[PDB]
């Protein structure tokens, strides 16, 4: 599971 | 809802919007 979305800002 | 729950690599926990494109610390319960 590397893949992964952006952090929220 | 259309968010999606996943872990910070910090290892928290941040949702992120699959429909809007989104990305949040919280539940997004609204």
């Amino acid at each position: 599971g590397s893949t992964a979305p952006p952090l929220p800002r | 809802g259309s968010w999606t729950e996943h872990k910070s690599p910090d290892g928290r926990t941040y949702y992120y919007n699959t429909e809007t494109k989104q990305s949040t610390w919280e539940k997004p319960d609204d």
